[PDB]
């Protein structure tokens, strides 16, 4: 099936900029963000988003700590049943334990392959 | 609001009851400054929103260009195409047309804002 | 108010607007406090002295005995010579005879004075 519903794994313009190529595509979208960027405007720019790095289900994570919690990541595309992750640039984006997770939870990740990276 | 749409809202200011009996509540909405007026009903304002509003549409309102406070009224009921009020921020609002004024809403030492009713044709 | 008739008057208190819209001024006058209400128009409160107002004569008329907030409204149309109303300071407003109540002026968790209106036959 093609990639219907995108979470991008980032913040800010570069979350941005993918939310607006995948809405385009007439795909759907899925935000993280920390409790520091409640206010960040990329959440508000998917279609839905959902809180990292704070909870029953941890300590707080830090602000930029919530982001490259790979284990948070994949808990939100689960609950959000987003069948693609977008990791942008920075944070996970050439980490290929993460790309590993993805692989290992059936959802696809947006560039190279695990080995490619390494 | 729903799964996924979660709203982060604060309460940033509220502000004395205005001459119409209104409350206003200044939010921020998902990081939005959101104004919200309110009747304050607990010091005896049920029964308000007061000033009309023009309808954007007739012909028949005066609706203000611009927010103030009326300066001068110089009508009640009727003439030509002539100033009715003005505004003082004075202009110098006009007639549009020949008519019959039919009812002037102001009043005024009054605050308004744009697209408040003036008056009626 | 005359030649002779020299009186002393002294703004000792201005309440906060209550719920009937109506400010308290409480003057001194020639040494004897006296309390005024006056609408807060300038908030709004044009339309307002709000509540009556029981008149001693009628029977018909059902007026507070007591000051204080009601606690709770047992009627709204008609019956016996039963409570009518509570109030807490609770009592337990009797009716005082048989008949149909033909309005119900509260209300409440209000607030009331002795003689005001409460409900009429
Ligand atoms: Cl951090």
């Amino acid at each position: 099936g093609p990639i219907s519903k995108i979470l991008v794994a980032n913040r800010s313009e570069i979350a941005i900029r993918v939310f607006r190529a995948a809405n385009e595509l007439g795909i759907k979208t899925v935000a993280i963000w920390a409790e520091e960027d409640k206010l960040a405007l990329h959440r508000f720019k998917a279609d839905e988003s959902y809180q990292v790095g704070r909870g029953p289900h941890l300590r707080d994570l830090g602000p930029i700590e919530s982001y490259l919690s790979i284990d948070e990541v994949i808990r939100v595309a689960k609950l959000s049943g987003a069948d693609a992750i977008h990791p942008g640039y920075g944070l996970l984006s050439e980490s290929p334990e993460f790309v590993d997770a993805c692989n290992k939870a059936g959802i696809i990740f947006i560039g190279p392959k695990a080995d490619t990276m390494r | 609001i729903e799964k996924g749409k979660t709203l982060v809202i604060v309460n940033q200011a509220v502000s004395a009851t205005d001459s119409q009996g209104m409350v206003t509540v200044f939010f921020e909405l998902n990081g939005q400054p959101r104004r919200i007026k309110v009747p304050d009903r607990a010091h005896g304002a049920t029964g308000a929103a007061v000033r009309r509003k023009a309808e954007p549409g007739n012909a028949a309102h005066v609706g203000a260009p611009m927010p103030g406070v009326i300066s001068r009224v110089f009508v009640s009921s009727g003439q030509a195409v002539d100033v009715l009020v003005s505004i003082e921020a004075e202009t110098a609002i006009h007639a549009e047309k020949d008519g019959t004024i039919a009812e002037v809403l102001v009043k005024a030492g009054d605050q308004i804002d744009a697209k408040d009713l003036l008056a009626v044709y």
